[PDB]
RNA sequence: GCUUGAGUCUCGUAGAGGGGGGUAGAAUUCCAGGUGUAGCGGUGAAAUGCGUAGAGAUCUGGAGGAAUACCGGUGGCGAAGGCGGCCCCCUGGACGAAGACUGACGCUCAGGUGCGAAAGCGUGGGGAGCAAACAGGAUUAGAUACCCUGGUAGUCCACGCCGUAAACGAUGUCGACUUGGAGGUUGUGCCCUUGAGGCGUGGCUUCCGGAGCUAACGCGUUAAGUCGACCGCCUGGGGAGUACGGCCGCAAGGUUAAAACUCAAAUGAAUUGACGGGGGCCCGCACAAGCGGUGGAGCAUGUGGUUUAAUUCGAUGCAACGCGA
RNA sequence: GGGUGAUUAGCUCAGCUGGGAGAGCACCUCCCUUACAAGGAGGGGGUCGGCGGUUCGAUCCCGUCAUCACCCACCA
């Protein structure tokens, strides 16, 4: 754009939980316009991962959202767009069976956060606080 | 030790380092550091920042040594005349008087003839 | 004979005009300390260099050399080169003020003589900075260079020598004549200085510009307009300001100054484009943020190339390579 | 065959009181570096030169070997 504005034309939220957020996350892990085996495996995941840390829905990736968030590269769209795109490709990585289980592997180790997660922000984060001259 | 009470701060910016010496109105010095004594070797010792946290390790080291006003030398440009009694009143200790103390010839010494 | 062209006197004024002698202050470096410890400095980024033997920084005391911030400015002086701290001695000019004084004494000037930036040369000093040659480190494919680290001659002074340049205003000297505008400097006749100011007349300089002039750019009372006198100089580029001879000199080199030979262009200004690792402003999946791919595996198609009896021909940077099919 | 420091990541090595061994230089792989510089990130081949002796704890000190390396070496 070098001479407009975004309008960010927009989608619709979630089915179940009803978080726009999670509508824009199956955007990211779906590739080829797949909605349902994006869903099967996030619904699937989802639910281990609460069973998996015996507190609630929304803030059990809260959470890991928050934990996985950087400082600069910043707007807080890209930083939560970003995260979602590093837990992603992070369990992209893993030598396990299915996604929904490497993407829970990865989440748990984001809950105890040291995780691949945030090994993958903590370079950029690295740079932040070691490199304060440039403006 | 002996609970100077006030003291003298030259600093030197150049063109590529800055220097903070402290000292007292005597000449007689406590500590120094340099932009290069906090690490980054090269083009990114001669930034602003760089020089404020050498002020940080500068006015480390040279705690327990009573300090509480002082004045403030300066000579050479650069970033150094800009960033380092901000970092002085974050410490928050009071300035008595800032002085350009940049050296000036009357067009004595003949400088090189340089930079092509 | 005359006095308007040049000249003198008296009073002054401004000024880095010139030569000599001395002095002051900031700063670089060096010597000796005291404080204080792990770097300083250097570049686009690094390295050589200095630093635990204590550097850089830092306060003081000293040594020595060179140049004088700010005032300083299209500000002033000199014929030109050029000349900046302050003071003293000697000295040349310009301009103003009304008079008095001689009576064409003036203009130009080849040859002549003299001055003449910087670099260099001979002799004797001094040598702090900066720095040709040189050495090292860098870049690079290469770097006998740009950059860094040093650092000798040189730059200063005394005397002498060569007398060169984009020594420019690329505009020779002198005198006179035809509109204007805005500044800067320095004088003097006046204003209630009764208001730092403003009113005339002189000297010099800088800019915009009228007629005119020039091929155009542009010059524009300080002309490149209109005249007059005198001098130097040019005759296509290239050879060539080279040689040969002369004069000058410590040499380096200067001055005067050809011929043979070769080409039909070389140049000045200006227009229109193009280009610029020239500037300003923009536009595009041009780039950044993404996402999925190719080139690597097997196969399909096509080109180049090879061999074959023929492997029909054409298309070749994008903008030819599942193209003419 | 005599003295002492010494033998420790790939290197020279350095950190010590009988308590949690390494900063820098070298080798191969990315984001960024338009590219080589720089940067962080995480990639390591301690059997601290060996045996035994220790105390509620060894690179830690000692006895010797081995072994790179410093001093002087006789008179007859
Ligand atoms: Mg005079
Ligand atoms: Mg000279
Ligand atoms: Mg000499
Ligand atoms: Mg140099
Ligand atoms: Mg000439
Ligand atoms: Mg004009
Ligand atoms: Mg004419
Ligand atoms: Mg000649
Ligand atoms: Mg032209
Ligand atoms: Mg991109």
């Amino acid at each position: 754009p070098r001479r407009r504005v975004i309008g960010q034309r927009k989608i619709l939220p979630d089915p179940k939980f009803g978080s726009e957020l999670l509508a824009k996350f199956v955007n990211i892990l779906m590739v080829d316009g797949k909605k349902s085996t994006a869903e099967s495996i996030v619904y699937s995941a989802l639910e281990t991962l609460a069973q998996r840390s015996g507190k609630s829905e929304l803030e059990a990736f809260e959470v890991a959202l928050e934990n996985v968030r950087p400082t600069v590269e910043v707007r807080p769209v890209r930083r939560n767009a970003l995260a979602m795109r590093w837990i992603v490709e992070a369990a992209r990585k893993r030598g396990d069976k299915s996604m929904a289980l490497r993407l829970a592997n990865e989440l748990s180790d984001a809950a105890e956060n040291k995780g691949t997660a945030v090994k993958k922000r903590e370079d950029v984060h690295r740079m932040a606080e070691a490199n304060k001259a440039f403006a | 030790r002996k609970q100077v009470s006030d003291g003298v701060a030259h600093i030197h910016a150049s063109f590529n380092n800055t220097i903070v010496t402290i000292t007292d109105r005597q000449g007689n010095a406590l500590g120094w550091a340099t932009a290069g004594g906090s690490g980054f070797r090269g083009s990114r010792k001669s930034t602003p920042f760089a020089a404020q946290v050498a002020a940080e390790r500068c006015a480390d080291a040279v705690k327990e040594y009573g300090i509480k006003n002082l004045e403030v030398m300066v000579k050479g440009p650069g970033p150094g005349r800009e960033s380092t009694i901000r970092a002085l009143n974050a410490a928050g200790f009071r300035i008595t008087n800032i002085t350009d103390v940049t050296p000036i010839p009357h067009n004595g010494c003949r400088p090189p003839k340089k930079r092509r």
